[PDB]
């Protein structure tokens, strides 16, 4: 199948307590496999996943060498903010950045991504290309000129068509038993009366890895898109994802609705229905 | 410009009296980072609680996931109670085994 | 593995 590999970092800035907090987790597809937290009492790259703890010192070391300078770039960065934005010491701001690249079932590179936001908004990005920029605004624009200057777009993309490909193929191997399973959703319908006259059928999806999943309802066939109650996809805390979606349904017509299941480890679309 | 954070109160396994399972409630959709999450037992802060690593949507929104080893009972009321900057007084969300 | 001011 296909995979990604993402970074995200987080720098939030925390006047009069001390300097910005610096945490970055990496993930390849649904699974974290490292963390960083300048907050840590040693900061330090440290594993997440048991396939990469066999990685030597040169990594762990490289990989925190490379965390603490870019800590120190993003405290940086909001100094610089503040600037752009004209705002004051004061405040508590955040950036948040997220880079990475996407392979198909060959290992070769579908997409790149390289994105950074401040306060919760979009600031710039690398686009599509991996050789311009898209910036939000004018603040934004400021550092795409910047960038522009010293050639930042192709540094980027020599990462994410070399190292960032070359990786994720290495950990996929790794961590193939995991990374390479995908676990189905164990699926099931509950009927719960509401009144004497409805009742709520909930549709469950348990168990299941990658998190990307269809949970729909249909009455006599029809989506039923308005009526659903649809839950966001949860952690269940053991690698796999939860999720459910729920109709209100009069009583007695409970075999008018179905609930259709997709999921990667479905090998055709499920139809399920109450008892 | 912030925004509130979603609650889900559940359970990683099916809930079945008196086996050991693990109580968790995930914090999604909300900027800025910082958030204060309590698990409850009987309305009491449970002290053995674990969290997740700061992380992100494609939105920017964060998320975390809080969770406790708990054996269910009939009689025991577990629940999450959440603050964070948008909300004037702490969220409480209850436990309910069929959401 | 992981990889200028703004």
């Amino acid at each position: 199948g296909s995979h990604s590999m993402r970074y995200f970092y987080t720098a939030m800035s925390r006047p009069g307590r001390g300097e910005p907090r610096f945490i970055a987790v990496g993930y390849v597809d649904d699974t974290q496999f490292v963390r960083f937290d300048s907050d840590a009492a040693s900061p330090r790259m440290a594993p997440r996943a048991p396939w990469i703890e066999q990685e030597g010192p040169e990594y762990w070391d490289g990989e925190t060498r490379n965390m603490k300078a870019s800590a120190q770039t993003y405290r940086e960065n909001l100094r610089i903010a503040l600037r752009y934005y004209n705002q004051s010491e004061a405040g508590s701001h955040i950036i948040q950045v997220m880079y990475g690249c996407d392979v198909g079932p060959d290992g070769r590179l579908l997409r790149g991504h390289d994105q950074s936001a401040y306060d919760g908004k979009d600031y710039i990005a690398l686009n599509e290309d991996l050789s311009s920029w898209t910036a939000a605004d004018t603040a934004a624009q400021i550092t795409q000129r910047k960038w522009e200057a010293a050639r930042v777009a192709e540094q980027l993309r020599a990462y994410l068509e070399g190292l960032c490909v070359e990786w994720l193929r290495r950990y996929l191997e790794n961590g193939k038993e995991t990374l390479q399973r995908a676990d189905p959703p164990k699926t099931h319908v509950t009927h719960h009366p509401i009144s004497d006259h409805e009742a709520t059928l909930r549709c469950w999806a348990l168990g299941f890895y990658p998190a990307e999943i269809t949970l729909t309802w249909q009455r006599d066939g029809e989506d039923q898109t308005q009526d659903t109650e649809l839950v966001e996809t949860r952690p269940a805390g053991d690698r796999t994802f939860q999720k459910w979606a729920a109709v209100v349904v009069p009583s007695g017509e409970e075999q008018r609705y179905t609930c259709h299941v997709q999921h990667e480890g479905l090998p055709k679309p499920l139809t399920l229905r109450w008892e | 410009i912030q925004r509130t954070p979603k609650i889900q109160v559940y359970s990683r396994h099916p809930a079945e009296n008196g086996k050991s399972n693990f109580l968790n409630c995930y914090v999604s959709g909300f900027h800025p980072s910082d958030i204060e999450v309590d698990l409850l037992k009987n309305g009491e802060r449970i002290e053995k609680v674990e969290h997740s690593d700061l992380s992100f949507s494609k939105d920017w929104s964060f998320y975390l996931l809080y969770y406790t080893e708990f054996t269910p009972t009939e009689k025991d009321e577990y629940a999450c109670r959440v603050n964070h900057v948008t909300l004037s007084q702490p969220k409480i969300v209850k436990w309910d085994r069929d959401m | 593995r992981v990889k200028h001011l703004w």
